[PDB]
RNA sequence: UUGACCUCGGAUCAGGUAGGAGGACCCGCUGAACUUAAGCAUAUCAAUAAGCGGAGGAAAAGAAACCAACAGGGAUUGCCCUAGUAACGGCGAGUGAAGCGGCAACAGCUCAAAUUUGAAAGCUGGCUUCGGCCCGCGUUGUAAUUUGGAGAGGAUGCUUU
RNA sequence: AAGCUCCUUCGACGAGUCGAGUAGUUUGGGAAUGCUGCUCAAAAUGGGAGGUAAAUUUCUUCUAAAGCUAAAUACCGGCCA
């Protein structure tokens, strides 16, 4: 499959050890302004679509509107504490409404919030 | 395939996102009596006042390309015919 | 022989053919304008309810402040903006409403003089979205409407609206359905 | 699912009076054959005997509606002068003809390089 | 809501009074410059909708473009060649949008929507500043506007695989040999 | 060829020039003959007062 | 007289032959291969799918048709053909495959368009009757009056309807003539095609009640 | 006679802006042949090179008229895999994706559609003792409120500057 | 000024644009894969794309024709190392 200029067209990695130093400097340039914080926002935890893995499972991007009110945290808050939030999913189950507002509840717990000023 | 206990959701503000209010329809009543008719729509509204029905709907069909929208225009068009033989 | 620039020719070409053509009634309805009577009785009670200048506004603000420093009731104005109008037409706010005939892009009016008429709101084609202007304080004024008058002059208000029900409303019935112009 | 009674009475509502007792076979044209053509056809992936036997069936149609299309009698052979307008576009027959050239071109051209190499040998 | 009355009537563009306006309108673009300033939009509804506001900054311009074809057929739609005229012609403003205004035997009629970066009202407004920003100079001729995103098949899919993130970066991609170091 | 206007109004005069004007818009402008093109509107939503 | 029929007794009958939203240029070609040789048909496309099975009905009662030939596609991969008598009668469904239409170089037959074919059936559209039901369907769709005055007369075609496992299989071939040695017809096929798989019989012109189910069909 | 309004012009009037360069990378337009198929025209070459237009430190894209058929996913972009698979093919030459999955990075919003109507509340300029005065824009609509997994308006009570 | 709650009150959503036919171009992609030109030209329990032989188009999932936005990506040029 070389009928085109593939000559032209080659793209080598001699980066790939400097762009790991780059990609780790930016997680703790990251930190050093976000420094009591996590780096990452908490994520929820969902069901692959197809049949191949059902059976597994994943992060996903945001909280539903539901599991939010369910565990007691306000909509308008919850980008501000760490958690993202996602308007387009829908619950579909009691399963895995269940399973997030656990997981809202979990990070509660293991939260410590200070006051404004 | 796997059993859950499928939840009720709430309904969707995003339904049905054209119209159903009765503002807009009363301003599409009103804009089509102020405005006129287009000159095909003449055709099928005299063929519809003689009575062929026949025609008038294929006539619709050649002009806009469907028979879906041919049986919406020529229903539209004879309401029109209605209320008009009414205000008379 | 002489030789007339090109604006110039084309206002009088445009005038011709909007009286000329053969005009669909909603835009030959326009060309029907109320006398010269009904306009100036209707600009005696409309500039009784002109609007606050700029000027007189700051003053009665720096009066009430100062009393402040140191009781009325709703202000009854006359009512312009197009969008403004037609929802007080629509809500059957408004009562008398003025409309200009001269609006360059006329769809924005078309629908108004039917508006009204459904609505059972008494209208009036008037000469000048000029004259409209000078009575609210603008360069230019589409509509105008008024919704609600003083006490001392809910009389000459009905007598003015009975007026346009029967010199002018009741000469157009029969020929604004009709198309304009022709040859 | 297979209601026999309802099938036989759907069948009465559009059925024609097709029946030489009355109707000639200019009506109709319809043909059955009495080989049932399944028992003709031994393999269904026999390429070359699964057209001879669709071939074969429209052979006796043909032959037994030719005849009894002349003892009623019709036009039935397009004569030279009827030149009438075909289902096939006439570009369609150019490059078919076309192309039954250069599959018959391409026959006796190798025939000719078979003698070139019994020269060689 | 005069709008909304607007917006239907558009809708209904062969009917007795849209067909007339576009008639007489159409004549005197005729006589009028091939690229020319408007004063105020034609269809008010369809430029408040497109971004036109009545402020000092917002201009319109009205163009008509040469129709058929170029049996070559131009990629670049009749409206990014409407674009492109009047952004040549006006080398200091920005081209917001643009919609189609009226049409002819020979000619295509479209009023385009500019914005001046340079005008401190639009400068200190937050909803129009961007385009002070200068990435975005000259957004027409890259196909930065509604007419070159239709034409670029900027939509989502599978429909528009080849083109979605950039149709030559797609072919860039899928033509790349990728070699890394541990192979 | 002066021709009277159709409301009623008076033997016109205007230019040649100005006749041709007419007719070249009105030309762009015309649906069909045979069928009414041009007639009165019935206020089928208007006379039900809201 | 407005059937323009030239006969003893008229037979009159119409088709009218439609297309889904997502047929192929194969099964567009066999509208226009079918349409080409069937003289009483007329041709419409893009019958929109959203719509139910009975607006069919008064489409055709629009263009008075009293058949009607839907092809009917899914995926845009699968042609369903659909044979119909409109106003109240009986109707079928098909799946069809292995297309193969007049437009592919390989056949070396041709015919004229509008004249008047030889029904070639099988031995079992006789004996059994849910071929019996689609038997009379074919022979309606496929009629071509006697009198009919878009018919062009001279006879030089035969269509072969006939079943192998449990699909129909449709052919077509020309009569030509040579002469015998001391003239028999050869036949060269010209046209379409197809494999005909029937999945069900209703009663009615487009629902009704269900009469014959093909309890075998693997679909695709 | 005067004064508006609209429209079109003039001005070495005041304040601004565009051109050209560069173009490795980026966004559009336009667009070729040899070659391969041991000949050659469909095809390939190649949606390439040359030509034209336009930007930045990145650009472009981007918050579903999406993917899916699931127990569901959830803006955009890039890597690995999907995969030389599906698909299209003088079915020769060959051409050739995408969804799922693991990662990197993550962020959401602004209008138009409404009557502030118990008060154009908005904005550009000029003069300025820098404090606040005039002209103009604008009702053919400039602020505030709202942007459909929403919202408005009342009511009620807590919580925030 | 702001967030939530509740409800005998309301809830507006982009048109010469979809779409139909046709020609060119383009793609792995005749629901044209997409785009453009020409002729005609829409809707409001609407429109788009899917799923399904399952018996009728049952169900599923989004809202087009207005706009902005960092990061992860490219880099034979610019200031350096």
């Amino acid at each position: 499959h070389f009928r085109k200029h593939w000559q032209r067209r080659v793209r080598c990695h001699f980066d790939q050890p400097g762009k790991k130093v780059t990609r780790r400097l930016a997680r703790r340039a990251k930190a050093a302004a976000l420094a009591p914080r996590p780096v990452d926002k908490l994520r929820p935890i969902v069901r692959c679509p197809t049949v191949k893995y059902n059976r597994r499972t994943r992060l996903g991007r945001g909280f539903t509107l539901e599991e939010l009110k369910a565990a007691g945290i306000p909509r308008l808050l919850a980008p501000t504490i760490g958690i993202a939030v996602d308007h387009r999913r829908k619950n579909l189950s009691e399963e895995s409404l269940a399973a997030n507002v656990q997981r809202l509840k979990d990070y509660k717990a293991r939260l410590i919030l200070f006051p404004r000023k | 395939g796997h059993k859950t206990t499928r939840r009720v959701l709430k309904e969707r503000p995003s339904r049905r996102k054209g119209a159903q209010s009765k503002r807009t329809q009363f301003v599409r009543s009103l804009i089509r009596e102020v405005a006129g008719l287009a000159p095909y729509e003449r055709r099928v509204i005299e063929l519809l006042r003689n009575g062929k029905d026949k025609r008038a709907r294929k006539f619709s069909k050649k002009k806009l390309g469907t028979f879906g929208r041919a049986k919406r225009k020529c229903e539209e068009l004879q309401r029109i015919i209605a209320e008009s033989r009414r205000a008379h | 022989m002489v030789k007339w620039p090109e604006y110039i020719r084309l206002q009088r070409q445009k005038k011709i053919l909007r009286m000329r053509l053969k005009v669909p009634p909603a835009i030959a309805q326009f060309q029907y304008t109320l006398d010269k009577n009904l306009a100036a009785q209707a600009f005696k009670l409309l500039n009784k309810y002109r609007p606050e200048t700029k000027q007189e506004k700051k003053e009665r603000l720096l009066r009430e402040a100062t009393a402040i420093k140191e009781v009325s009731k709703k202000p009854y104005t006359v009512k312009y903006g197009l969008n403004h109008v037609v929802g007080l037409i629509e809500n059957k706010k408004a009562s008398l409403v003025l409309i200009a005939n001269d609006v360059d892009p006329i769809e924005l009016v078309v629908f108004l003089p039917a508006l009204c008429r459904k609505m059972g709101i008494p209208y009036a084609i008037i000469k000048g979205k000029a004259r409209l202007g000078t009575l609210v304080h603008k360069k230019t004024a589409a509509v105008v409407a008024i919704t609600e008058v003083r006490s001392e002059d809910k009389n000459e208000l009905a007598k003015l609206i009975s007026a346009v029900k029967e010199g002018y409303l009741e000469k157009v019935e029969d020929t604004r359905k009709r198309w304009g112009g022709g040859i | 699912i297979n209601n026999k009674e309802g099938l036989l009475t759907a069948l009465r509502r559009i059925q024609l009076d097709i029946n030489p007792k009355t109707t000639p076979f200019s009506f109709h044209q319809s043909v059955v054959a009495s080989k049932r053509t399944e028992d003709s056809i031994p393999q269904i992936e026999d390429d070359l005997q699964r057209e001879l036997a669709f071939m074969n069936q429209a052979l006796e149609a043909a032959r037994l509606g030719r005849s009894l299309l002349r003892k009623e009698g019709v036009p039935f052979t397009r004569p030279t002068d009827y030149f009438a307008e075909m289902v096939r576009t006439d570009a369609t027959m150019e490059k078919v003809k076309q192309k039954l050239i250069e599959e018959a071109t391409a026959k006796k051209a190798a025939a000719e390089a078979r003698k070139q190499r019994d020269l060689k040998k | 809501g005069a709008l909304k009355y607007l917006e239907e009537l558009s809708k209904k563009k062969q009917s007795d009074v849209v067909r007339f306006l576009l008639r007489v309108r159409c004549w005197e673009y005729r006589q009028l410059n091939v690229i020319h300033r408007a004063s105020r939009p034609s269809r008010p509804d369809k430029a408040r909708r497109l971004g036109y506001k009545a402020k000092q900054g917002y201009v319109i311009y009205r163009v008509r473009v040469r129709r058929g074809g170029r049996q070559l057929k131009y990629q670049r739609s009749l409206r990014a060649t409407a674009e492109e005229r009047v952004g040549r012609r006006c080398s200091n403003l920005r081209v917001l949008n643009s919609y189609w205004v009226n049409q002819d035997s020979t000619y295509k009629y479209y009023e385009v929507i500019l914005v001046d970066p340079n005008h401190k009202a639009i400068r200190r407004d937050p909803r129009i500043n961007w385009i002070c920003n200068p990435v975005h100079k000259h957004r027409e001729c890259r196909g930065l506007t509604s007419t070159g995103k239709k034409s670029r098949g900027l939509n989502k899919g599978h429909r528009f695989n080849k083109t979605r993130a950039g149709r030559r970066k797609t072919w860039k991609r899928h033509n790349t040999l990728s070699l890394w170091r541990y192979r | 060829t002066g021709l009277t206007d159709p409301n009623t109004g008076k033997p016109l005069n205007l230019s040649r020039d100005e006749l041709e004007l007419i007719r070249k818009v009105q030309q762009g402008l015309i649906p069909d003959d045979v069928e009414d093109p041009y007639p009165d509107t019935v206020e089928w939503f208007t006379s039900v007062e809201e | 007289d407005r059937s323009n029929i030239i006969a003893e007794r008229k037979n009159k009958q119409r088709v009218l032959v439609l297309s889904s939203r997502g047929v192929t240029y194969r099964h567009r070609h066999l509208l226009n291969d079918l349409a080409s040789m069937l003289p009483h048909g007329r041709k419409d496309a893009k019958f929109d799918t959203k719509s139910r099975l009975y607006e069919l009905c008064e489409l055709a009662e629009l263009y008075n048709c009293n058949n009607v030939l839907f092809f009917e596609a899914r995926k845009g991969k699968d042609l369903y053909m659909w044979f119909s008598k409109v106003p109240n009668g009986p109707t079928v469904k098909f799946y069809a495959q292995n297309l193969h239409t007049m437009e592919e170089l390989h056949f070396q037959g041709n015919c004229l368009k509008g004249s008047r074919p030889i029904l070639s059936f099988d031995a079992a559209f006789e004996q059994e009757p849910y071929l019996k039901v689609i038997k009379e369907l074919f022979l309606h769709t496929f009629g071509v009056p006697q009198g009919h005055k878009k018919s062009k007369p001279f006879i030089d075609h035969v269509l072969s309807f006939s079943v192998a496992d449990g699909k129909i299989w449709v052919r077509n071939y020309e009569i030509r003539e040579v002469e015998k040695v001391k003239t028999d017809i050869n036949l060269i096929e010209i046209g379409p095609r197809f494999v005909l798989t029937p999945i069900i019989i209703q009663e009615g012109s487009f629902g009704g009640p269900i009469l014959y189910e093909n309890k075998r069909f693997i679909s695709p």
